[PDB]
């Protein structure tokens, strides 16, 4: 069959009432912000408008009633790759500064197999710093990722 | 193959494929424990 009924959607329907408090049909900032709290979950500013922001379809910076099921609905397939970028990002992060540098990039590669030096590096982090920072940012780190 | 460019950023992409997870949807685990 592969599909959804009443019955399968009359849960997931439930699981958004109980993030919405005011139950207005949408849910903000101030109103996901809340729930985390009592979860054990404070993300920063940036943060809370990050998650809202991935299911946010229509762009209007609330969870609409299908758009909270189907967020849950996309576990069944799609969206994967993502994963390998956040898991491999923080398998990378030494410091856990949240940033890869020529450092940590060439002790990355070691582990590898691979023979480089600091020249050779360079390379690598010229081409991830797009912003030209000087580094390779998690922003820059998922373009490099995704893209070939 | 034989050589040309800085090939080495790609194999740090690795091939296509992994698991699948949504930047809140985990949150509705946590919910488990609140009340309904
Ligand atoms: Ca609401
Ligand atoms: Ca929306
Ligand atoms: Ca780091
Ligand atoms: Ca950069």
């Amino acid at each position: 069959a592969d599909q959804l009924t009443e019955e399968q959607i009359a849960e997931f329907k439930e699981a958004f009432s109980l993030f919405d408090k005011d139950g207005d049909g949408t849910i903000t900032t101030k109103e996901l912000g809340t729930v985390m709290r009592s979860l054990g979950q404070n993300p920063t500013e940036a943060e809370l408008q990050d998650m809202i922001n991935e299911v946010d379809a229509d762009g209007n910076g609330t969870i609409d009633f299908p758009e909270f099921l189907t967020m849950m609905a996309r576990k069944m397939k799609d969206t994967d790759s993502e994963e390998e970028i956040r898991e491999a990002f923080r398998v990378f992060d030494k410091d856990g500064n949240g940033y890869i540098s020529a450092a940590e990039l060439r002790h990355v590669m070691t582990n590898l197999g691979e023979k480089l030096t600091d020249e050779e590096v360079d390379e690598m982090i010229r081409e991830a710093d797009i912003d030209g920072d000087g580094q390779v940012n998690y922003e820059e780190f998922v373009q490099m990722m995704t893209a070939k | 193959l034989s050589g040309g460019e800085l090939d080495k950023w790609e194999k740090i992409r690795l091939r296509p494929g992994g698991k699948k997870q949504y930047k809140l949807k985990h949150i509705v685990w946590a919910s488990r424990e609140l009340e309904r």
